[PDB]
């Protein structure tokens, strides 16, 4: 969730 | 913590080019094996001599990374079509200065000027990410994303050239630069996620993970051999890193106590404050004699950690009257890496455009 729009946010 | 002061970070100098004499190799070669007038390939020479000039002179922003990529890609087509490789027909010296030396290295080997131009690839990428203020999410966001291509650039440097060509190319060192880009990167991404005021236990195991990248940069830092070799610059570097370890792990407790605060666990709470404000202490101690830029972060987080944890030892005192857990009671928080070296693949034809010399049979 917070996790998988951080990894998006970083990619 | 939305708005802390942005740490500074570590950049790589690019290396310098010296001389590639492609041209006579490879009119020579065109004559010989292909049978064609060499003076036929004098627009695809200049072509590449030109994309040459401009990658070795590169300039320094994002557009910079396309030229890097795009030399790159074609060096690789100009290797498959004309053998430069090491005691190959074609080959000619190419001449780079190493980086720790300032010495010339010369090898007659196309492979050799292909490791320097992603060696300057990784080295650019770095510099942009550290050019930027990271207070805007634009600013933050490209920041990660330029420490992430310059961790990909020394990691397919590292797996792909294990021929060091020069010390500054070497497996140890490459090494140290994709650790310290991975801690960077993730750096970036925590004061992301503090901007957003994501879960408290989240940020903590993302600067957690901070923390393990510079502590696996470190460990390299203080190697004696990777110590003599960088000089003086081992000791500016371990300077940074050594304080940022102490410093993330303070913002990793800091919200573990904030966990532990959403928990009801009001002693558990004391506990990982006093540790968040011990370890932001020993980071102060680490930072004498540092920029401003780096006293401002630390001022800024001592003001939140310090009250925060004065707050929580009066509210155990006399409201909770909880236990007080030591420091070696509590499980050590368990790093999320959320950032990735980005891969490089020399041979995109979107990075590279048209093969220069395709009409080479």
């Amino acid at each position: 969730d917070d996790i998988k729009q951080l990894a998006a946010w970083a990619t | 913590m939305e708005a802390v002061p942005r740490m500074p970070m570590i950049w790589l100098d690019l290396k310098e080019a010296g001389d590639f004499h492609f041209q006579p190799a490879v009119k020579k070669f065109v004559l010989k094996n292909y049978g064609e007038n060499p003076e036929a390939y004098n627009e695809e020479l200049k072509k590449l001599e030109l994309l040459r000039q401009n990658a070795v002179r590169v300039p320094r922003d994002f557009e910079g990374c396309s030229v890097l990529r795009k030399y790159l890609g074609q060096l690789h087509y100009l290797q498959s079509r004309v053998p430069m490789g090491s005691g190959q027909e074609a080959a000619v010296p190419v001449t780079w200065t190493e980086i720790f030396s300032g010495k010339s290295v010369a090898h007659e080997d196309i492979k050799y000027e292909q490791a320097c131009i992603l060696y300057n690839l990784g080295a650019l990428h770095s510099m942009l990410g550290a050019m930027d203020k990271r207070v805007s999410e634009e600013g933050m966001k490209v920041s990660c994303t330029h420490f992430q291509c310059a961790a990909g650039a020394f990691a397919y440097l590292r797996e792909h050239f294990p021929q060091a060509y020069s010390v500054d190319m070497s497996r140890q060192i490459l090494t140290l630069n994709v650790n310290l880009m991975l801690g960077q990167a993730q750096e970036c991404l925590l004061e992301k996620s503090m901007l957003d005021n994501r879960k408290s236990f989240l940020v903590a195991r993302i600067s957690a993970q901070v923390v393990d990248y510079y502590k696996e940069a470190c460990r390299a830092l203080e190697n004696p051999d990777t110590a003599s070799l960088l000089g003086r610059i081992q000791k500016d570097w371990k300077k940074l890193v050594q304080m940022k370890i102490y410093y993330f792990a303070a913002v990793a407790h800091l919200h573990m106590g904030k966990q532990a605060e959403e928990q009801q666990k009001f002693g558990e709470r004391v506990a990982y404050f006093q540790s968040a404000l011990d370890k932001l202490n020993e980071a102060i101690k680490l930072a004498k004699g540092q920029p401003d830029t780096v006293q401002d972060a630390l001022r800024f987080t001592m003001d939140v950690i310090g009250g925060k944890y004065n707050s929580a030892k009066k509210d155990n005192d006399f409201i909770y009257h909880e236990a007080v857990p030591a420091l070696d009671t509590l499980q050590p928080v368990k790093g999320a890496p959320l950032v990735k070296p980005l891969p490089v693949n020399p041979t995109d034809p979107a990075v590279t455009g048209p093969d220069i010399f395709a009409k080479l049979v």
